[PDB]
C-alpha cells in the first residue's frame, strides 16, 4: 500500500510521463506509438492520501491532520495491504509530519492485530525527487522481503553442498551488503558494475590512477572510467523503467555485445548494429540455436577470429560455413562485396563506435587517452582490443587472463559495504562569520550522525558490532552554480567547529583540482550527506608469479589459423592462453586462445605477459 | 512477415506488447495489406470484395454482379461511388447547443458550439458512428480520403487492379 | 580560389549551381547516382556513424553546465543543407539552416565577410524562428583555407524580454559576435541588456559556442583520416540520401491519393481579462488551417494549406521557414523515425504556404511569441491524414488520432521565495494526453507534440524554482477523446501562491475550440477552461481546520472547491488566455493539461475498458452510459463493474436513439445553407470565412459551390462589425531593401 | 607608447588622472592657470572661433540629406568631455559624452579596441539617453597614431518602433564599422527596427558625414596650428 498527500495519490501511477520511455533506443524514444505504462508497483486502489503540506525549507503550510491519517491507515488495513509506505513532499528537510502519520499507521496496525510492516520515505531514502524515492521506498515494501526468500534458496543450494559462509550481494554503490540487509532495493542492480570494482582495485596495487574499463560482453558493450582512483557515481538512476533513488556506479552501454544482429535498413540500406542481440545463442554459425540473422559473431567466424570447435571449450557446435553463408545473403551481395570486406567492415564500424566512445569519454573529463590505461575484459573484449585502441595514445593496454569473469572477479573484491544517502541544501557564501559555519557543521554533522545509525544497524544485524565498522564519512559539494560529478570523502570523522568547516571546503577545492578550473568566489553548497560502514573480508589475491624467457614454450602452441584482416588473409599462430608464462612475448599475427576467451593479436601488435597473468597490447 | 493469427489480434486490439513493439519498430512487411484485407474479408455478412478500407466498418467494396465499387457499411448499407464522398449520403447529428455537448463533455469542458460544433456521421441502417467532424458553423463537409487504389495495387503492391464497371 | 568554398566557387554560386541541378532533375544536387555510397559501403556508414557519434557527444557534453530543452546542434555543407542532427528538439535544423542561407544570399562573404574562427549569431524573425528567445549560434568549417560546411547550435534562453501583438515590442540577423575564436565586448555588453537575468543567457552562449567548435574538430578530424575527397561527396550524398528514405517510408507504409483535413483553435481577445493595448486587436478569432495532402505513386508528396485565415494581432502567427522546419518534429514520431534525419527529407515534401496566411503572413508587423498555440493546432490534422493510409494498407499499429494541444502554459512573474527574479516555470504541459491508436487506447499525460520525451518533472524540484505550493496532482478525467480506444488523458495541478511578492500568472491554451479531433468514430479531446481564485481567505481556513481545496478539478461542472471558499474571487469561465493578473499569497491557479483524441465508435468499446475507466479516473461514471453505452454498478470493494445484460440493452437503445435523433445529410445542408445565406453566426466565425476567402480563393469557389450559393451572396470582412485593421494595408518584407529572403514554400 | 590616448595613457588611464586632479583641486584637470589663454590670446580665440564654425559647418552641410533640429554634433576631449557643440538642440552633449566615457570605463580599448576610421554607434537606455530613437553616432579623432579626442552625430529618428508600455531597442556603443565602413550585418539588422527604412538610413548617412567633416576639420586645424596648441 501506499499513503501519500491529500490531493496527489496519483503521482505514483503517473510514472512522471518519463517511465513510459525508459529504456529505449533512440528511434523508438521518438517513435511515440512505442511508449507504453508499465502497471504501477502500488494501484489506486490501494493508495490513500493524508492533509499535510510541508515546504522545501520545512514551513509547514498545512499542519498534519491526523484523523485523516488514521482514517487512510484503517482503509490499506481493511483492503489487507502486505505493507505500507508513506512518502509525504518533502519529509526529507522535515520528517516531523511523516513520521507522526508513520506512528499512526503502526498504531492502528496494533489494533488490527494483522502483521503489516510500514516504511516511512523518511527512513529509509530521505532524499529529493517524490517520484524517485517513493518507487524506491515501494521496493522495500514490495520486493524485499519475497527476494530474501529467492537468495536464502540460492545461498542454501551452495551450503548443501559444501559452503560454509554466508553469501554477500552486489549493490548499487558498488559494495556488498547481506541478502537479508533492511535495504535491498539497492540490489536491484543487475549490470556488470562489478567490472569497475575490479578494475579499480587492480589499479590501487599496480598504481594505475586513471583506467579506461570496456567490457565488451554477448549482449552489451559497457565503458566507464576510473579517474585519479575515484569512480563516478548516478545519483537519480533509472532501472527497470522506474525512477529510482540508488547510487550507481556510473556505466555507459554502446551496444548490445558480440550478438548483436547486423542488418541493413530496407530504407536506407544502410548497416545497423542490434538494439537486439543473439545473446546466449552466439548466432546463426550455431544452427541448433534458430538464430536467422547474422550477428557480430558471426563475423568473427567468417574472419576466423573465433574457433568453431572451441566455444566454450568445444560445448557448443559451430558451424563456419552457416556464418559465410547468412553473411553472403544478408550483407555481402547487397552491398556488393565479398563476404570477407563484408565480415571485416562490420568489424571495422564497431571498433571506430567503440573508440570514439573511449575518445570523447575521456576528452569530456578533461584527460587525453595518454594519461589513462584501458582495461580490456568481457568474453569479446579481447577479441576486438586491438581494433578500439587503435592509435588512442593509451599508456597501456591491458587484457586480464580472467577477462571472461573479469566482472565476477570484482564482485569478489568489492568491499562489505554499506551505503545511505541524505539530502541537504546547505548555502555558505565564502565569507561568513564562524557562527554561520558552525550551523553548516551542525547540518552536516546532524546527518552523518542519522546516516551511522543505519550503517551501524545494518552490521548489527549482521553479527559485527561497531568497534568492527570503519565508518568513511562523505557528502556531495560543489560551486554554488556549477553542478559537478564529484563526492567527497570528509578528512574529518565529525564536524563542529568553523575551522572543521574551512576543512570541508579545502577537502573539496582539493579533490577537485586533484581530478581536474576551479571557482571558489562563489561560494559553497552541499546537497548531500553520505554514510560508508566498511567490515573486512577476504578479497581474492593477485597472483604474483616470477616471470620467465620471453619465448612461450612450445607446448603452448596449439596449430595455426587463417584470419582475415587489412583485405589480407594472414596464417596466425594460436596458443594456448593458461600455457603462456610470464615474461612471455606474442608478435602478432596471433590469436591467444582460452575456452571462454579469444585474444586477437593481429600483425603490427605485441603483446606481454607479466608476473600477474595480465596480458599488455602494444603496437610496436 | 507476422503470422495471420497475430494479425488477426492486431485487428481486435488483444495483440501483446512484445509484437506491437516489433511491428513498430522493425521493417514493414509488405504482405500486410493481402492478410489485412483476408483477415477481414471473412468477418462480412457479405462476399462482396473488399479493395481498401476506410474505417473499423467502413469499406469501399467491389459489387459482385454490377462491379461498381462502391463505399459500404459492414451492415451492408451501400453509400455511393467511391468516388464520391459517403458523407453526403448518410445521416447526421449536429451538437450545436451547450445541451447536446454537455451530453458527451462536462460543463466548461466542453466546446462552445457558436465556435465549434460537432457532427456525427451514421449509418443509415444500423447507427453505426463512422466519423465525427469538429469543425465551425457553416464548415462544408468534409471529403475525407479520394485514394488512388489504380496506382496503389498495381505500383505499389505489384497486383492486378480489381474489375470496375 | 577566389570564391571561399572549396572549389572556387562564392557561397551563392556553388549553391546556385546545387539548387540548378535541383531543380532540373528532382535530385538533390542532381545526384542520379551516389558513387561513394554504391562504390564505397562501409566508408560511407562510417561518416554517418563518426559525424552522428561525434554531434551526439558535442550536444550531451556542451550540455552539461546546468544548476534538455530546445537544445540541438547540426552539421551542415557549404549550401546550407543539414547533414546530420543531435539529440533533441529538431525543430531548428531549417531555421539555422535558413539563417546560412541568407548569408549566402545576402553575399555576407563579401561583408562582413565569412572566416575562419568567426562566430555568428541569430534569431532574425524574418529569416525565420520558432521564438524570439531560441538564439542560434553558427561557425563556418574551413579546410585547407577553403568552407566546406557549417555548425549551427541553438538553445532557448528563458530570462529575456505584456500582451505583444505587433512586432515591434529582440532581433539578431546573422550578427558576427567573435572573431578569431573571441567574442565581442560590445556584444556581450549588449545581449547582457537584452535579459532580465544574466546567468542563463551567458551560460547558454558558452554551451553553444562550445558543442560548435567540438563539432568543428569533429569535422576536422573525421576529414583528416578519411580525406577531403570522401567527405566532400557524403557532404551531399548525405542529402540525396535522405530524400531517398523519405520516398522509399513513403511507398512502403502508406497509400498514393488525396487526403482531406482542417484544423480550428479560439483566439479571444475580446475578454476584458486580455488586456491588449491596440484596440483594433481586441475581437475573437478562430485560426483556420485546412490541408490537402497528396500522395504520389512515385513517393513524392504535397501539403497544400490553401484556404487558411489571414494572420492576426496577436502572438500565435508563424513563419514559412518556422512552419516547415518544425513539421518534422512531428513527421519523425510516426512516418521517419530516423537518426539520419536530415535537408533531404524537406527535398522530398513540397509546402504550399499561401502568402498573407497565418502561417506565410509576409508582413514585418507580426508577431510570432507564441506560435506553438497555432502550429500545435495546425499539425494535429496531418496525424489523422496520414492515419487513413495507414489504416487502409494495415498498420494498424502506426495509427494515431492526432496530438494533443500543448496547452495551459503556466506562466508567472514576479520575485520568489528567495526574495530573487523568477525565471523558471513549471512546465508541466511538456506530458499532454496523446492520440488514441487503431489497436490501444492513447497515453495519458505522457509527451507534447514537440517533443515525444515527455517528463512531467518532480513536484518537489518545481518548488524549488516557483513560489508556488501543489496541492494536488491528478490525472484530468473525461480529458481524452471518448471512442472504441480512448484518448490519452491530460493531466491537473493546483496550485497556491506561497512566498511570492511582486506576483502575476496567465492562462495560455485553447479553450472554445478542441484543435485535434477523433479519428473514423473517435470524439476529439476535452476543450480548456480557467479556475482561479483570489482573496481566498485560504489561511485562516487552513489554520481553522476547515475544507481546503485539494486534488484537481474532478467535474468542473459540479466542482467542490468553489463552496470552500465563499469569500472568494472565484474566475471559472472558458478563457483559457488571459493577460498578466495580479495574485498573492493563497491564491490559488488551476494547470491543467489538455487530453488527446480517441478513435472509433465510444459504444464499440469494451465495457470493463469504461468500468476500468471510471475506477482510475479516466472518465466520469456519468459518461460511462451516455457516450459509451456501458451500465456500471458499485460493488462492495467499491470497484465499479460492468452489467452485461444491462449494457447490450443500453448499446441497442443507443443505437436507435441515434438514428432518430440524427437526419439525413441533405436535409442538415439546407438549413445550414439559410443560415450561410443568412449570414447568421458569431462574428469570430464570419471573420475566419471572410478573410480565408480573400487569401484563398480556391477554397471560396469550393465553399460556394459546396453549398449552392448564388453570386449575389458575398461575405465581406469589412461588413461583420469588428475591427478589420490590416486586412488591405500590409508592410510587405519587399519594402525592406538590400534584404534578400528566400523561398522555401510555394505561395 | 602603449594606451592608445597621447602621450601612452590609455583612455580609463588618462581620464583617471584628469578626474583626480578634478576633484582634489576644484578646478577641471587640475587647471590652476590657462598657459594657452593667457599667453596666447588669439591663437585661444582663434582655436575656438575656427572650430566652432568648422563645427556649425558640419551641421548645417549635413543636414541637407534629407527634407528635424533635433540633429546635433559635439567634439570631444579624449576623456569624453564637450569642447564645442554645433546648433541644434543640445540634450544630448552629456548622453553622448556618457556613452564615450562608458567606452573608456569599460575597456573598449582592448575589445572591441578603438581604432583610427571605426565607427561607433549608441542608444543605450541604461547609459542615459533622451528617447530610445536618438540614435548616436561616435567617431574617433586621431592624430599621428594616437587618440586626441571624439566626434558626436546625434539625430531623432522618426519611425522606430515599439503601445502602453510600462516596462522596459537597445544599443550599447556597438562598432558598426571600420576603415569607415559599415558592416552589412548591422545595416540588415538596423533595418528591422523601423517601419519606413528612408529615415533611419538618411539619419545615419547624415551623422557619419557630419562626424567626418568635424574629423577633417580638427586634423586641419591641428595641422595649421600644431598638436601642441
Ligand atoms: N572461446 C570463446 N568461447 C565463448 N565465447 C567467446 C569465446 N571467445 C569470445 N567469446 C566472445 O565472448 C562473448 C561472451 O562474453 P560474456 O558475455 O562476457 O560472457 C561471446 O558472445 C563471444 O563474442
Ligand atoms: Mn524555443
Ligand atoms: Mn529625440
Ligand atoms: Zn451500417
Amino acid at each position: 500500500g501506499l499513503i501519500v498527500n491529500r490531493g496527489m495519490e496519483d503521482f505514483h501511477r503517473m510514472g512522471r510521463a518519463v517511465q513510459s520511455h525508459l529504456g529505449y533506443a533512440y528511434e523508438d524514444r521518438i517513435h511515440l506509438n512505442t511508449h507504453r505504462y508499465d502497471p504501477p508497483l502500488v494501484p489506486r486502489h490501494l493508495t490513500r492520501g493524508v492533509v499535510e503540506r510541508t515546504d522545501m525549507i520545512g514551513t509547514q503550510v498545512i499542519p498534519l491532520r491526523e484523523d485523516t491519517a488514521r482514517d487512510a491507515a484503517r482503509d490499506l488495513i481493511a483492503a489487507d495491504a502486505e505493507g505500507i509506505v508513506i512518502s509525504l513532499l518533502h519529509s526529507y528537510k522535515n520528517p516531523e509530519n511523516e513520521r507522526r502519520v508513520r506512528d499512526i499507521v503502526l498504531e492502528e496496525v496494533e489494533k488490527s492485530g494483522k502483521k503489516i510492516p510500514v516504511f516511512a520515505s523518511a527512513d529509509y531514502y530521505p532524499v529529493r525527487k517524490e517520484t524517485h524515492r517513493t518507487n524506491t521506498t515501494i521496493l522495500e515494501g514490495y520486493a524485499a522481503e519475497p527476494s530474501r526468500q529467492t537468495l536464502s534458496k540460492i545461498s542454501n543450494a551452495f551450503k548443501e553442498r559444501g559452503t560454509k559462509f554466508d553469501f554477500r550481494v552486489m549493490a548499487t554503490h558498488g559494495g556488498t551488503i547481506s541478502w537479508k540487509a533492511k535495504e535491498l532495493a539497492r540490489t536491484i542492480v543487475s549490470g556488470p558494475i562489478g567490472g569497475v570494482i575490479g578494475a579499480k582495485y587492480l589499479g590501487e596495487v599496480l598504481g594505475y590512477k586513471n583506467i579506461a574499463c570496456s567490457d565488451i560482453g554477448g549482449t552489451s558493450f559497457d565503458v566507464a572510467l576510473i579517474t585519479q582512483g575515484e569512480m563516478t557515481i548516478k545519483n537519480d538512476p533509472d532501472m527497470a523503467r522506474l525512477v529510482l533513488s540508488l547510487p550507481l556506479v556510473a556505466m555507459d552501454s554502446v551496444g548490445a555485445g558480440a550478438g548483436s544482429f547486423i542488418r541493413l535498413d530496407p530504407y536506407t540500406r544502410a548497416i545497423k548494429l542490434g538494439p537486439d542481440s543473439a545473446g546466449y545463442r552466439v548466432g546463426v554459425c550455431w544452427k541448433e540455436s534458430g538464430i536467422e540473422t547474422v550477428t557480430i559473431s558471426d563475423c568473427h567466424m567468417v574472419l576466423g577470429y573465433l574457433n568453431p570447435d572451441n566455444f566454450l571449450g568445444g560445448a557448443v557446435k559451430l558451424d563456419r560455413q552457416r556464418s559465410v553463408d547468412a553473411i553472403k545473403a544478408q550483407i555481402a551481395d547487397p552491398l556488393g562485396l565479398s563476404v570477407e570486406d563484408a565480415a571485416a567492415g562490420v568489424i571495422e564500424l564497431l571498433d571506430s563506435d567503440l573508440r570514439d566512445y573511449l575518445r570523447s569519454m575521456i576528452s569530456g573529463k578533461g584527460y587525453s587517452p595518454a594519461s589513462f590505461v584501458c582495461f580490456s575484459y568481457g568474453g569479446a573484449g579481447p577479441v576486438h582490443t586491438y581494433g578500439y585502441t587503435e592509435g588512442l595514445g593509451f599508456e597501456d593496454v591491458i587484457v586480464p587472463a580472467w577477462a571472461a569473469g573479469f566482472s565476477a572477479f570484482g564482485c569478489a573484491a568489492a568491499d562489505f559495504e554499506y551505503r545511505y544517502d541524505k539530502s541537504l541544501d546547505i548555502n555558505m557564501p565564502t565569507e561568513t562569520p564562524d557562527t554561520d559555519k558552525e550551523k553548516a557543521a551542525a547540518t552536516l554533522q546532524a546527518a552523518w550522525e542519522e546516516l551511522t545509525k543505519n550503517v551501524l544497524e545494518e552490521f548489527k544485524l549482521n553479527g559485527y558490532s561497531a568497534d568492527q565498522v570503519t565508518l568513511q564519512p562523505g557528502y556531495r559539494m560543489q560551486y554554488r552554480g556549477q553542478l559537478n560529478d564529484l563526492e567527497i570523502e570528509s578528512p574529518l570523522a565529525q564536524a563542529h567547529t568553523a575551522a572543521d568547516w574551512d576543512q570541508l571546503t579545502d577537502a573539496f577545492n582539493a579533490t577537485y583540482g586533484r581530478v581536474y578550473a576551479r571557482s571558489p568566489e562563489l561560494g559553497y553548497s552541499v546537497t548531500g550527506a553520505i554514510m560508508r560502514g566498511m567490515v573486512p573480508i577476504p578479497k581474492p589475491k593477485i597472483p604474483k608469479e616470477p616471470e620467465e624467457g620471453e619465448t612461450p614454450p612450445e607446448s603452448a602452441k596449439i596449430g595455426t589459423r587463417k584470419f582475415y584482416r587489412k583485405k589480407r588473409w594472414v596464417d596466425a599462430q594460436l596458443y594456448h592462453m593458461e600455457s603462456l608464462r610470464p615474461g612471455n612475448r606474442v608478435m602478432g599475427p596471433a590469436v591467444i586462445e582460452s575456452d571462454a576467451t579469444t585474444f586477437v593479436v593481429p600483425d603490427g601488435f605485441e603483446t606481454w605477459l607479466d608476473g600477474h597473468r595480465l596480458f599488455h597490447l602494444r603496437e610496436v | 512477415a507476422y503470422t495471420r493469427s497475430k494479425i488477426v489480434d492486431l485487428v481486435d486490439g488483444k495483440i501483446d506488447p512484445d509484437t506491437l513493439h516489433q511491428m513498430l519498430s522493425t521493417p514493414k512487411d509488405p504482405e500486410r495489406f493481402v492478410t489485412y484485407v483476408e483477415i477481414l474479408q471473412e468477418r462480412m455478412p457479405w462476399d462482396d470484395k473488399i479493395i481498401l478500407p476506410l474505417g473499423p466498418k467502413l469499406f469501399i467494396v467491389q459489387q459482385k454482379v454490377s462491379k461498381k465499387w462502391t463505399v459500404r457499411c459492414e451492415c451492408g448499407h451501400d453509400f455511393c461511388d467511391w468516388k464520391d464522398n459517403w458523407k453526403l449520403s448518410a445521416r447526421v447529428h449536429v451538437r450545436d447547443t451547450p445541451q447536446k455537448m454537455e451530453e458527451i463533455y462536462p460543463r466548461l469542458m466542453a466546446p462552445t458550439p457558436s465556435w465549434q460544433v460537432i457532427r456525427e456521421y451514421f449509418c443509415p441502417e444500423c447507427g453505426t458512428l463512422h466519423d465525427v467532424e469538429a469543425p465551425t458553423p457553416w464548415y462544408p463537409v468534409i471529403h475525407d480520403f479520394s485514394p488512388d487504389i489504380e496506382g496503389f495495387y498495381q505500383e505499389w503492391l505489384g497486383l492486378p487492379v480489381p474489375e470496375r464497371a | 580560389t577566389r570564391g571561399i568554398v572549396r572549389g572556387g566557387e562564392t557561397l551563392k554560386e556553388h549553391r546556385d549551381r546545387l539548387m540548378a541541378a535541383t531543380k532540373a532533375t528532382g535530385r538533390y544536387a542532381g545526384l542520379k547516382t551516389l558513387e561513394l555510397r554504391e562504390r564505397e559501403p562501409i566508408l560511407y556508414n562510417k561518416l554517418f556513424s563518426r559525424l552522428r557519434a561525434g554531434v551526439v557527444d558535442a550536444r550531451e557534453t556542451a550540455k552539461k553546465i546546468a544548476a534538455e530543452g530546445e537544445l540541438c546542434f547540426t552539421l551542415y555543407n557549404a549550401a546550407g543543407d543539414s547533414l546530420l542532427t543531435s539529440t533533441g528538439i529538431i525543430i531548428h535544423v531549417g531555421t539555422m539552416g535558413a539563417a546560412i542561407k541568407y548569408m549566402i544570399e545576402n553575399n555576407w562573404e563579401a561583408n562582413p565577410g565569412v572566416h575562419d574562427k568567426d562566430i555568428f549569431c541569430n534569431n532574425d524573425s524574418l529569416i525565420g524562428n520558432v521564438h524570439p528567445c531560441d538564439i542560434h549560434t553558427i561557425v563556418p568549417i574551413f579546410w585547407e583555407g577553403e568552407l566546406i560546411g557549417w555548425v549551427g547550435g541553438v538553445t532557448h534562453v528563458i530570462d529575456t524580454g505584456t500582451g505583444q501583438v505587433q512586432r515591434f515590442g529582440y532581433s539578431i540577423t546573422c550578427r558576427k559576435v567573435g572573431a578569431n575564436d573571441t567574442l565581442f565586448r560590445d556584444w556581450l555588453h549588449e545581449s547582457q541588456r537584452m535579459v532580465r537575468t544574466t546567468r542563463y543567457w551567458m551560460l547558454d552562449e558558452r554551451t553553444r559556442i562550445a558543442g560548435c567548435h567540438m563539432i568543428r574538430k569533429l569535422v576536422e578530424e573525421v576529414v583528416a583520416e578519411e580525406g577531403i575527397e570522401a567527405y566532400w561527396k557524403f557532404a551531399y550524398e548525405a542529402v540525396e540520401h535522405g530524400r531517398l528514405g523519405l520516398q522509399a517510408r513513403i511507398k512502403a507504409m502508406t497509400i498514393p491519393g488525396t487526403y482531406r483535413q482542417v484544423g480550428f483553435v479560439d483566439v479571444p481577445y475580446a475578454h476584458e481579462d486580455v488586456r491588449v493595448p491596440s484596440d483594433f486587436a481586441k475581437l475573437d478569432t478562430i485560426m483556420h488551417a485546412p490541408c490537402e495532402m497528396t500522395i504520389r505513386r512515385d513517393g513524392t508528396w504535397r501539403l497544400d494549406f490553401e484556404g487558411s485565415s489571414r494572420w492576426g494581432w496577436h502572438t500565435y502567427n508563424a513563419h514559412q521557414v518556422s512552419f516547415t522546419s518544425g513539421i518534422w518534429v512531428m513527421m519523425t514520431q510516426t512516418l521517419i523515425p530516423s537518426e539520419m534525419i536530415n535537408d533531404g527529407a524537406a527535398y522530398g515534401t513540397e509546402f504550399r504556404l499561401p502568402k498573407g496566411t497565418w502561417m506565410n503572413p509576409d508582413d514585418r508587423r507580426v508577431a510570432f511569441s507564441y506560435s506553438w498555440h497555432f502550429l500545435v493546432s495546425a499539425w494535429t490534422a496531418l496525424w489523422r491524414g496520414l492515419s487513413r493510409s495507414y489504416f487502409g494498407r494495415g498498420y494498424l499499429e502506426e495509427v494515431n488520432a492526432g496530438n494533443a494541444n500543448t496547452s495551459n502554459w503556466l506562466q508567472g512573474g514576479g520575485f520568489n521565495q528567495y526574495d530573487e527574479i523568477h525565471a523558471v516555470n513549471s512546465f508541466e504541459c511538456a506530458a499532454n494526453g496523446t492520440g488514441a491508436t487503431a489497436v490501444q487506447d492513447g497515453l495519458s499525460h505522457a509527451a507534447a507534440i514537440w517533443n515525444p520525451e515527455g517528463d512531467m518533472g518532480d513536484m518537489e524540484i518545481w518548488e524549488l524554482a516557483e513560489p508556488l505550493v501543489y496541492l494536488g496532482r491528478q490525472i484530468k478525467a473525461s480529458s481524452g477523446g471518448s471512442g472504441k480506444y480512448r484518448g490519452g488523458c491530460g493531466f491537473e495541478s493546483l496550485r497556491m501562491v506561497w512566498n511570492a511578492k511582486d506576483w502575476t500568472m496567465f492562462f495560455m491554451g485553447n479553450g472554445h475550440i478542441s484543435s485535434d479531433w477523433g479519428l473514423m468514430g473517435g470524439y476529439p479531446a476535452a476543450s480548456g477552461y480557467r479556475f482561479a481564485a483570489h482573496k481566498t481567505n485560504l489561511k485562516e481556513l487552513i489554520a481553522s481546520g476547515a475544507e481546503i481545496p485539494l486534488g484537481g478539478d474532478t467535474d468542473p461542472e459540479n466542482p467542490t472547491w468553489d463552496a470552500m471558499l465563499p469569500d472568494a474571487q472565484i474566475k471559472r469561465d472558458k478563457q483559457a488566455i488571459t493577460t498578466e493578473e495580479m495574485f498573492s499569497d493563497y491564491d490559488l491557479y488551476l494547470n491543467y493539461m489538455r487530453g488527446g483524441p480517441g478513435f472509433g465508435d465510444p459504444l464499440d468499446r469494451e465495457p470493463q475498458a469504461v468500468a476500468d475507466d471510471i475506477n482510475g479516473g479516466y472518465v466520469l461514471e456519468r459518461f460511462a452510459g451516455e457516450v459509451y453505452g456501458v451500465v456500471v454498478r458499485k460493488g462492495a470493494d467499491g470497484q465499479y463493474g460492468v452489467d452485461e445484460a444491462g449494457t447490450a440493452a443500453a448499446r441497442a437503445q443507443i443505437r436507435k436513439d441515434r438514428l432518430a435523433k440524427s437526419v439525413p445529410v441533405s436535409e442538415w445542408m439546407k438549413g445550414e445553407r439559410e443560415k450561410i445565406l443568412a449570414k447568421d453566426a458569431g462574428t469570430q466565425v464570419r471573420q475566419m470565412f471572410a478573410a480565408s476567402f480573400k487569401l484563398g480563393p480556391r477554397f471560396e469557389k469550393d465553399f460556394r459551390t459546396f453549398w449552392s450559393l448564388p453570386d449575389s451572396w458575398t461575405l465581406p470582412e469589412e461588413e461583420i462589425g469588428v475591427p478589420t485593421y490590416g486586412s488591405r494595408y500590409s508592410m510587405d518584407i519587399s519594402e525592406l531593401p538590400d534584404v534578400h529572403t528566400v523561398q522555401f514554400v510555394e505561395e | 607608447t602603449r594606451g592608445i590616448v597621447r602621450g601612452g595613457e590609455t583612455l580609463k588611464e588618462h581620464r583617471d588622472r584628469l578626474m583626480a586632479a578634478t576633484k582634489a583641486t576644484g578646478r577641471y584637470a587640475g587647471l590652476k592657470t590657462l598657459e594657452l589663454r593667457e599667453r596666447e590670446p588669439i591663437l585661444y580665440n582663434k582655436l575656438f572661433s575656427r572650430l566652432r564654425a568648422g563645427v556649425v559647418d558640419a551641421r548645417e552641410t549635413a543636414k541637407k540629406i534629407a527634407a528635424e533640429g533635433e540633429l546635433c554634433f559635439t567634439l570631444y576631449n579624449a576623456a569624453g568631455d564637450s569642447l564645442l557643440t554645433s546648433t541644434g538642440i543640445i540634450i544630448h552633449v552629456g548622453t553622448m559624452g556618457a556613452a564615450i566615457k562608458y567606452m573608456i570605463e569599460n575597456n573598449w580599448e582592448a575589445n572591441p579596441g578603438v581604432h583610427d576610421k571605426d565607427i561607433f554607434c549608441n542608444n543605450d537606455s541604461l547609459i542615459g539617453n533622451v528617447h530610445p530613437c536618438d540614435i548616436h553616432t561616435i567617431v574617433p579623432i586621431f592624430w599621428e597614431g594616437e587618440l586626441i579626442g571624439w566626434v558626436g552625430g546625434v539625430t531623432h529618428v522618426i519611425d522606430t518602433g515599439a503601445t502602453g508600455q510600462v516596462q522596459r531597442y537597445s544599443i550599447t556603443c556597438r562598432k558598426v564599422g571600420a576603415n569607415d565602413t559599415l558592416f552589412r550585418d548591422w545595416l540588415h539588422e538596423s533595418q528591422r527596427m523601423v517601419r519606413t527604412t528612408r529615415y533611419w538610413m538618411l539619419d545615419e548617412r547624415t551623422r557619419i558625414a557630419g562626424c567626418h567633416m568635424i574629423r577633417k576639420l580638427v586634423e586641419e586645424v591641428v595641422a595649421e596650428e600644431g598638436i601642441e596648441a
